[PDB]
C-alpha cells in the first residue's frame, strides 16, 4: 500500500487544476514514509530517554522540532496543535 | 647554588657517609675529614635570598656594550635561546667612526 | 627509580605542587609522577609549560620522605624519593588552582624563600 | 630501417647484453631505457645519462604496490648518482604485473652458461618486473629482499604514511 | 496553510528576459557593424651562424679540433673527423655531461620534429621531413698526459660551461624582444613640477621587479605613479592606463592591497605583466604558538592590540592616500572597494579563493596570479551542471569579444547560486542555466563562423529550455474497511 | 571479471557530471574498486534483511532499506 | 536525463557480487535500477570532492591519492 | 564578546597535539568560527531536549543526547 | 580529561551564546561534557586540516585546508 490516495487528495486541495506523473507520486510516497519513519525513531529515541512506554503529542512535537528545519518545525507544530485540538473538540 | 666548593650531607653517624662516599673519585679530597654543624644550621641552609626570572624585571648586563648597565624585562623566552630587553641605546649614530 | 632521576642538566624544569624537578624530555614522556591524574600534566608539553615553571633554586637528594627533617619542613613526606628544589617562583592560573580546590587538592605556595 | 641498411651495406659493425626500451622510473623522474652491461649499467634518458658499475650497488629491493596492482623495483646505490645540485641514494623503478615482455640475450647459450651458470637463458619470457629483478639478481648476486610477514588491516603489504612534507609508503622488511 | 512563501524571481525573470532582448539586440548591432575588419601578421627568418664562411673564426682550439663557442656570434663548432661542423646555439635543445671516472661522456641535443616540446612547439621546421641530427656525444679521457698541460675532459667541461651561458644569454635576449614586441607606448612621467604629490611607503609589490620582492614607496604624480624601491628601481603606471583601482582591506585577510589592472601591458623588471599590486603584511606564521610559549596578560594580549592598532593604521592609511588620489585626480580615478558580503568560493585557475565583486568588475587579488572580469565587457553568464545531486556546480562568462577564450570558474557551492544570480540580475547580466558541460570552444568558432544564422536560429537563446500518471481511478476511490 | 565491464567512457561520464576536467590513467581501477565496495556492502545489507524477512529474492525495498542504513537514501523505488 | 552506467555490465556485475556472496539468488528489476541510481549518485559524489582535493593541490588531473584523501576525510 | 575571550593560545595547544607542525595567521578565526558553530549546533539540540523535559536546567544527559544525535 | 581551553572563558561564550532561550542553567557536568565534546571536535578537524595540508604539500595548515576539510565532511 501507500499514501497515494491521501496525497492526491492533498493536491487537489492545494492546486485543484493541476495533475502530477508517477515518478512524482512514488516520490511523494518515499518522502512521506521517509518522514514517518525519522519522526517515528526521533519519538522512540525520545521515549527510551524519558522511560516512558506511551508516544505523546509532547514526544511528537520534540521529534519534530529536532527533525525539521525552525520555521518549518513551528509551522508544523502549529499544524499539529490545531489537528490534536480539532480531534479533541 | 650560591655555595660553591663543598656540598652537605644527611646522615646519622659520620661512619656512614665515610664509606658511603668511598671509591668515588672526584670526593677524594675531601674525605680524610668530615666536619659536623651545630643543629641551629638546620635551617639557614635552605634560605634563598631574593629562579630570578620574571618579566617587567630589571636586570644587568656583563657583555656586550652595556656593560654595567641596568635594564627592563619586556618578553621572557622558555626556550631558553634568546629574550628581550629594554634599554636605552649608547650609540652614537653612525657619524664618530670612520 | 631510572625514570624520576633527571637525565641531563641542560633544559630542566620543577613543578609548583609537589616541585618534581627532572628533564623537559622526562616532563613531556611521563610528566608528574607525584600528582597526575589531579593535572593531567602527560601527554603534552603545553600543560607542563602552563604548570610548571623553570624559575626554581636547590637541589636535595630526597631519599626518605617518611624519616626526614627536611620533608617534614618542605611537607613532601606523603611523595615518592626523587630530587626536589627548595624554591619555586611561581602562581597557577585562577581556573587551575579552583579545580584544585574543588576536587580535593589543598593548593599550597612552595616558595620558601623570602623575598627583599 | 632505409637509412640503417644503407649505412650497415658501407661500415663493418663489430655490446649491452639485453636493453630495456622506457621503463618508468620515480627517482629519477621520467621514462629511461636501461642498457645492461658486464660490469655496469646505462641509464639512457632523453637527455641526462647516467652509468652505475655493479660495485656501487647495495640492495635490491622489490616491493609491492598498496593497491596490488604495481610493483616497485629499488636499487640502493653507493655513491649516489649525482646530477648537478642533487644525490639520489635510490633508483625506484614502477612497473605493472599485466605488463608482460620478452626479452634476448647479445650471447650464446654456452656465453650465457658460463657467466650466469645458469640462472638466465638465451631466450626468455614473462612478467616486466619479474625479468628486471631476474637480471640484476644474478648481476650483482645480491639476493632482492622481498617484503617480510607482515600484513596491515587492509590486506597490503605497507602503510600510507607522511613525511617531509609527502605522502609515501612505508614497508617493514 | 502552506507558509505561502512569494517569489520575486518572477521579477528577476522579467527582468532577465528584457537583458536577453536587450542582449540579442545590441549583439546583432555590433556583430552588423564589425562585419569583419583588418587584421595584422609579422614575419620571422630562423637564425645564422655565419652567413659566408668568410666570417668563420680561426682559433687553436678550432685547429686542434676542441669544442669552440664563438659568443659574439653564439655559435658552437664541433669536430666531425676533420671538420669544425657549426651550429647556432638555437639548434641545440640542451647538453649534458657525465664523467666515468676513466672517461667523460658530453652529449648534446638539437631541436627536431617530436622534440620541439614545450613552448617551442610554435616554432615549426622549415622542412620537418628534412634529416634531424638529434643527438651528438663526445667522450674525453680524464687520465693527464705526461706532464703535459690540461686534460681532454678539462675542454669539455670548460666547452659545456660557456655553452650554458650562451644558452642562458641567448634565451634571455629572445624573451626580452620577444616580450618588448607589441608593447604600447606609455608617456613620459611628467616629473612633479607640483610640490605636493601624495605618497606611501612600506609596499611590497606583485610581480617582483627582481628576483624577489622589493620594499619600496609609492608616489602619486601629476599623471601616474612611480614606484620606487629600496635601492632605486622606479616604474611608471600612468593613470589613463589605469583600468580598474581595487582597494582590498585586511578586514579578514593578512594583506592590505592597492591592485591596478591596467588596459595596456607595462614592461618592468625585463617582463611585461597586466596587474600589479603594492601589498603590506599584517599577518604572523609559527610552528604554532611562538615556539616558546609563556605568554599572559602582558604580550599575548598586548600583541592582539599592538596588531590591531597596525592594521588600524595602515587601513586609515591607505584610506587617506585613496582620498588623496582621488582629489588630486579630479575623480578621474575612482578606487572600488570590493563586497565582501557578496562573495563566493570558485576556482577560477583551479585554486579554491574567494572572489569579490566590485560594483564593475568581479575580481581577486590576494591569491596570485590575480583574477580580473570586467563586467562591462561580459556577453552573458551560464551555470552548469546544475542539477539535484550535485553539491557544485560551475560558471562559463563569455565576452562580447568573441575572439577571447570564456573565462570558465568551477567548483561553485550550491548554496552560492541564487546569490550570485541576484549579484548578476542587479548588474543586468543574462544568466542561463545549463545541465550539461558544453565545448565553449566549438560554440564561439561556430558563432564567428556564422553570426548572422546564429541569430537567424534565435543567437544565444539556444541555452534555454511520453508517460501516464497513477490517476485516482474507480479502483483508488475504493472506501476502507469497517472497524 | 564483470568489475571491468564498467567502461572506461562511463567513468569518465560520471567524472564528468561531477566536475572533472582532466582525469588520469590510474583513476579508473581505483573508481572500480570504491565502486565494488560500496556494493558489496550494500548487496551485505540486502542479504542480511533479505535473510531476515525470509524472502527468496532481493527486492527494491530492501535495497532501499539498506541504502538508509548507508546514509543514502533513494526515493522513486519505494 | 539517462543512465551513465551500461546496464549489461553493470547488472553482471551486481549477479556476479551477489553470487560471490550468496548463490541462487535473485533480484528484481527495480532492485537493480535502484542498485544502479545510487551507485552512480554516490559516484558522482566522490567525483565532486575528488575534484574539489585536486583544486586544493593546485592541479587539473585527479589522481588516486585525491580519491583515498577524499574518502578518508569523509571517513568511509 | 567571548569569542575572543577563548584564548589563541588554546587554540594553538588544542591545534598542536597532533601533526599539526605550523600554523598560519588566519587559522585563530577560522578555528574560532567552526567552534562557534558546533557549539551553536549542539547547544540547540540540547535546549530543545531540556524544553522536552521540562526542566529548566541543562544537564550533562540531555548534552549526551544532543551529541548523540548530531552523530559524534 | 585534559582540557586545553580555559573553563572560565569557555562558560562565558556557552551563556553568551545560549541566548536561543534567555536564562537557562547549566550544570557543571554539562559545561564539561560540552567542552569534552568541542575539545574533540576541534581535535578531529586540526587532523583532517593536517591531512588536506599534507596533501597540497604544505607543513603549514591555512584557513583554506579547514575549508576544504568541512566542505568535505559536509558541514
Ligand atoms: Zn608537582
Amino acid at each position: 500500500e501507500s499514501y497515494a490516495i491521501y496525497v492526491y487528495k492533498v493536491l487537489k486541495q492545494v492546486h485543484p487544476d493541476t495533475g502530477i506523473s508517477s515518478k512524482a507520486m512514488s516520490i511523494m510516497n518515499s518522502f512521506v514514509n521517509d518522514v514517518f519513519e525519522r519522526i517515528a525513531g526521533e519519538a522512540s529515541r525520545l521515549a527510551h530517554y524519558n522511560k516512558r512506554s506511551t508516544i505523546t503529542s509532547r514526544e511528537i512535537q520534540t521529534a519534530v522540532r529536532l527533525l525539521l528545519p525552525g520555521e518549518l518545525a513551528k509551522h508544523a507544530v502549529s499544524e499539529g496543535t490545531k489537528a490534536v485540538t480539532k480531534y479533541t473538540s | 647554588e650560591h655555595v660553591k666548593g663543598y656540598i652537605y650531607v644527611e646522615a646519622y653517624k659520620q661512619t656512614h657517609v665515610k664509606q658511603a662516599i668511598e671509591g668515588v673519585g672526584n670526593l677524594r679530597l675531601g674525605y680524610w675529614n668530615q666536619q659536623m654543624v651545630p643543629i641551629k644550621e638546620m635551617t639557614d641552609v635552605l634560605k634563598v635570598v631574593k629562579a630570578n626570572l620574571k618579566p617587567k624585571s630589571w636586570v644587568r648586563l656583563k657583555r656586550g656594550i652595556y656593560k654595567d648597565d641596568i635594564a627592563q624585562v619586556d618578553y621572557v623566552e622558555p626556550s631558553q635561546n634568546t629574550i628581550s630587553l629594554k634599554m636605552i641605546p649608547r650609540i652614537d649614530y653612525d657619524r664618530i667612526k670612520a | 627509580a631510572l625514570e624520576t632521576v633527571p637525565k641531563d642538566l641542560r633544559h630542566l624544569r620543577a613543578c609548583l605542587l609537589c616541585s618534581l624537578v627532572k628533564t623537559i624530555d622526562q616532563f613531556e614522556y611521563d610528566g608528574c609522577d607525584n600528582c597526575d591524574a589531579y593535572l593531567q600534566m602527560k601527554g603534552n608539553r603545553e600543560m607542563v609549560y602552563d604548570c610548571t615553571s623553570s624559575s626554581f633554586d636547590g637541589i636535595i637528594a630526597m631519599m626518605s620522605p617518611e624519616d626526614s627533617w627536611v620533608s617534614k619542613w618542605q611537607r613532601v613526606s606523603n611523595f615518592k624519593p626523587g630530587v626536589y628544589a627548595v624554591s619555586v617562583t611561581g602562581r597557577l592560573p585562577q581556573g587551575i588552582v579552583r579545580e584544585l580546590k574543588s576536587r580535593g587538592v589543598a593548593y599550597k605556595s612552595r616558595d620558601t624563600a623570602i623575598k627583599t | 630501417e632505409a637509412f640503417a641498411q644503407n649505412v650497415l651495406s658501407k661500415a663493418d659493425v663489430i655490446d649491452a647484453i639485453c636493453i630495456f626500451r622506457e621503463l618508468q622510473c620515480l627517482t629519477p623522474r621520467g621514462r629511461y631505457d636501461i642498457r645492461i652491461y658486464p660490469t655496469f649499467l646505462h641509464l639512457h634518458g632523453k637527455t641526462f645519462d647516467y652509468k652505475i658499475p655493479y660495485t656501487t650497488v647495495l640492495r635490491l629491493f622489490l616491493l609491492p604496490h598498496k593497491d596490488q596492482r604495481q610493483m616497485f623495483f629499488v636499487i640502493s646505490l653507493d655513491p649516489p648518482i649525482k646530477q648537478g645540485q642533487t644525490r639520489y641514494h635510490f633508483l625506484i623503478l614502477l612497473f605493472s604485473k599485466d605488463e608482460d615482455i620478452s626479452l634476448t640475450l647479445n650471447m650464446n647459450e654456452e656465453e650465457v652458461e658460463k657467466r650466469f651458470e645458469g640462472r638466465l637463458t638465451k631466450n626468455m619470457s614473462g612478467s616486466l618486473y619479474e625479468m628486471v629483478s631476474r637480471v640484476m639478481k644474478a648481476l650483482v648476486n645480491r639476493k632482492i629482499t622481498v617484503p617480510g610477514n607482515f600484513q596491515g588491516h587492509s590486506g597490503a603489504q605497507c602503510i600510507t604514511c607522511s613525511y617531509k612534507a609527502s605522502s609515501g609508503l612505508l614497508y617493514p622488511l | 496553510r502552506t507558509r505561502n512563501e512569494m517569489t520575486a524571481e518572477e521579477k528577476r525573470r522579467a527582468h532577465q528576459k528584457e537583458l536577453a532582448a536587450q542582449l540579442n539586440e545590441e549583439a546583432k548591432r555590433r556583430l552588423t557593424e564589425q562585419k569583419g575588419e583588418q587584421q595584422i601578421q609579422k614575419a620571422r627568418k630562423s637564425n645564422v651562424s655565419y652567413k659566408n664562411p668568410s666570417l668563420m673564426p680561426k682559433e687553436p682550439h678550432i685547429r686542434e679540433m676542441k669544442i669552440y663557442i664563438d659568443k659574439k656570434y653564439e655559435t658552437v663548432i664541433m669536430p666531425v673527423f676533420g671538420i669544425a661542423t657549426p651550429f647556432h646555439i638555437a639548434t641545440i635543445k640542451n647538453i649534458s655531461m657525465s664523467v666515468e671516472g676513466d672517461y667523460t661522456y658530453l652529449r648534446i641535443n638539437f631541436y627536431c620534429p617530436g622534440s620541439a616540446l614545450g613552448r617551442n612547439e610554435g616554432n615549426i621546421f622549415p622542412n620537418p621531413e628534412a634529416t634531424f641530427v638529434k643527438e651528438i656525444t663526445y667522450r674525453a679521457s680524464n687520465i693527464k698526459a705526461p706532464g703535459e698541460q690540461t686534460v681532454p675532459a678539462l675542454n669539455l667541461q670548460n666547452a659545456f660551461r660557456i655553452i650554458k651561458e650562451v644558452q642562458k644569454r641567448y634565451k634571455t635576449r629572445e624573451a626580452e624582444e620577444k616580450e618588448k614586441e607589441g608593447i604600447v607606448k606609455q608617456d613620459s612621467l611628467v616629473i612633479n613640477l607640483n610640490r605636493s604629490n601624495p605618497k606611501l611607503k612600506d609596499l611590497y609589490i606583485r610581480p617582483n621587479i627582481a628576483q624577489k620582492r622589493m620594499q619600496g614607496s609609492l608616489e602619486a604624480h601629476v599623471n601616474g605613479f612611480r614606484f620606487t624601491s629600496v635601492r632605486g628601481d622606479k616604474v611608471d603606471i600612468l593613470y589613463n592606463n589605469i583600468k580598474h583601482a581595487l582597494f582590498q582591506p585586511c578586514d579578514g585577510e593578512m594583506i592590505i592591497v592597492l591592485h591596478f589592472h591596467l588596459k595596456n601591458a607595462i614592461m618592468f623588471g625585463k617582463k611585461r605583466h597586466t596587474d600589479v599590486q603594492f601589498y603590506t603584511e599584517v599577518g604572523e606564521i609559527t610552528t604554532d604558538l611562538g615556539k616558546h610559549q609563556h605568554m599572559h596578560d602582558r604580550d599575548d594580549l598586548y600583541a592582539e592590540q599592538m596588531e590591531r592598532e597596525m592594521r588600524h593604521k595602515l587601513k586609515t592609511a591607505f584610506k587617506n592616500f585613496i582620498e588623496k588620489v582621488e582629489a588630486l585626480t579630479k575623480e578621474e580615478l575612482e578606487f572600488e572597494v570590493p563586497f565582501r558580503d557578496l562573495g563566493f568560493n570558485g576556482a577560477p585557475y583551479r585554486s579554491t579563493c574567494l572572489l569579490q565583486p566590485t560594483s564593475s568588475a568581479l575580481v581577486n587579488a590576494t591569491e596570485w596570479p590575480p583574477f580580473v572580469v570586467t563586467l562591462d565587457e561580459v556577453e552573458l553568464i551560464h551555470f552548469e551542471r546544475v542539477q539535484f545531486h550535485l553539491k557544485n556546480f560551475d560558471m562559463v562568462i563569455v565576452y562580447k569579444d568573441y575572439s577571447k577564450k570564456v573565462t570558465m570558474i568551477n567548483a561553485i557551492p550550491v548554496a552560492s547560486l541564487d546569490p550570485i544570480k541576484e549579484w548578476l540580475n542587479s548588474c543586468d547580466l543574462k544568466y542561463t542555466e545549463g545541465v550539461q558541460s558544453l565545448n565553449w570552444t566549438k560554440i564561439m568558432k561556430t558563432i564567428v563562423d556564422d553570426p548572422e544564422g546564429f541569430f537567424e536560429q534565435g543567437g544565444w537563446s539556444f541555452l534555454e529550455p511520453e508517460d501516464e500518471t497513477f490517476n485516482p481511478s474507480e479502483d483508488d476511490y475504493e472506501e476502507e474497511e469497517e472497524d | 571479471d564483470n568489475i571491468q565491464g564498467i567502461t572506461k567512457p562511463a567513468i569518465r561520464r560520471l567524472a564528468r557530471r561531477g566536475g572533472v576536467k582532466r582525469i588520469s590513467g590510474l583513476i579508473y581501477e581505483e573508481t572500480r574498486g570504491v565502486l565494488k565496495v560500496f556494493l558489496e556492502n550494500v548487496i551485505r545489507d540486502a542479504v542480511t534483511y533479505t535473510e531476515h524477512a525470509k524472502r527468496k529474492t532481493v527486492t527494491a525495498m530492501d535495497v532501499v532499506y539498506a541504502l538508509k542504513r548507508q546514509g543514502r537514501t533513494l526515493y522513486g523505488f519505494g | 536525463t539517462e543512465l551513465l552506467i551500461r546496464k549489461l555490465p553493470f547488472q553482471r556485475l551486481v549477479r556476479e557480487i551477489a553470487q560471490d556472496f550468496k548463490t541462487d539468488l535473485r533480484f528484481q528489476s527495480s532492485a537493480v535500477m535502484a542498485l544502479q541510481e545510487a551507485s552512480e549518485a554516490y559516484l558522482v559524489a566522490l567525483f565532486e570532492d575528488t575534484n574539489l582535493c585536486a583544486i586544493h593541490a593546485k592541479r587539473v588531473t585527479i589522481m588516486p591519492k585525491d580519491i583515498q584523501l577524499a574518502r578518508r576525510i569523509r571517513g568511509e
